[PDB]
């Protein structure tokens, strides 16, 4: 008979197929805490991000749409839709608050201890990084300080561990660094730094791909069209 | 709204 | 200031663009048993509907897929993936089961007793064949017969009201024909009987149409290629 | 899966 932590991890694959994220993140979460000292295997630890990706990602893309309502109706002074508008935006901050400080104590508690290579050491770290950010997009205030803060530190714990100890081509890396980058613009509103940390990514891949190959090409070279994507876009803005 | 992984 | 039901009818279409729609109903349900003799305008009563669609939309495309893998998995004999997929499909069951006693209740309890011209008697009992009919899609046995029939009452006193108080072009009218059919095909499976009814909604609809035109062209013509989509798939597997 | 309205 399987193990509790095979059904588990079966679910979690039925749960993507009909595409209910919520209930794949809870059988994920249940293979999390039955971990002893070995950690997930690549298959479950990504699912595990998948799970959280499309939860977190559902409510974001209703708060952007909330937003630009709002940031609408308040260009007419219609305070009165502005009032209705924000307590539907505070409730939606409410989830992506209970969303992002679910996988933060999971990763501080038996992810991050357990990551035993450098490959899931980065791959976590990021994910902390990642989960600190979208809380910086919408918080206000000190709230946001924090938020920046913690965002820094664990992505720059992530690149530490990746520039040392992973390839220029790794995916998890250079999707380390598309997402760096991507704080630097978009939180920390710093073109100049965004700009130097993307290219600098793009150009060590570039350089390893031209000299030793890589395997697992098909995931890098999409990331890198993603980090050129960007890089074109922030400096036509800096021109324009 | 830029591209992130 | 303006009054709760206005202020759950706007957020109701905030929760439509946020793409939340249990949020959506749940306001469309407020405005709905705040009733007293008075009936839904036109608006909010496509407001409800919608919002009610896109709940029940996103299990039966999850059931759909649950039973097509389990489909596959008993075709291999492979009866513990088996035994877990009829978990989780049991479990979207019972999610479409709760859904569709939902507005069957309001449907009986408020909307059908106020509806007042053609248009909304027609609306509200096609919608209590649609919601009678997505529990016939999943039921067995003693249960699937009672949907079924449950089904063909509505629909029959829906059609009885359209074919005599409004134009075969209108899509309300054509929407039950469409469905109406559908019934026929895939719950009573007599091809025989969806055929002719589909068949003869589109040509009175095309008769209408070449002699005295008709209003709200736009909403029409799409649902009269939803008939004939049908129909030429339909005459299609009766012959092959 | 036939269409509906």
């Amino acid at each position: 008979a399987p193990t509790a932590r095979e059904e588990n991890v079966y679910m979690a694959k039925l749960a993507e197929q009909a595409e209910r994220y919520e209930e794949m993140v809870e059988f994920m979460e249940k293979v999390s805490n039955s971990l002893g000292s070995e950690e997930l295997t690549v298959e479950e630890r990504n699912l595990l991000s998948v799970a959280y990706k499309n939860v977190i990602g559902a409510r974001r893309a209703s708060w952007r749409i909330i937003s630009s309502i709002e940031q609408k109706e308040e260009s007419r002074g219609n305070e009165e839709h502005v009032n209705s508008i924000r307590e539907y935006r505070s409730k939606i901050e409410n989830e992506l608050s209970k969303i992002c400080d679910g996988i933060l104590k999971l990763l501080d508690a038996k992810l991050i201890p357990s990551a035993a290579s450098g490959d899931s050491k980065v791959f976590y770290l990021k994910m902390k990084g990642d989960y600190h950010r979208y809380l910086a997009e919408f918080k206000t205030g000190a709230e946001r300080k924090e938020a920046a803060e913690s965002t820094l530190t664990a992505y720059k714990a992530a690149q530490d561990i990746a520039t040392t100890e992973l390839a220029p081509t790794h995916p998890i890396r250079l999707g380390l660094a598309l997402n760096f980058s991507v704080f630097y613009y978009e939180i920390l509103n710093s073109p100049d730094r965004a700009c130097n940390l993307a290219k600098q990514a793009f150009d060590e891949a570039i350089a390893e791909l031209d000299t030793l190959g890589e395997e697992s090409y098909k995931d890098s070279t999409l990331i890198m069209q993603l980090l050129r994507d960007n890089l074109t876009l922030w400096t036509s803005d800096m021109q324009d | 709204y830029f591209s992130s992984n």
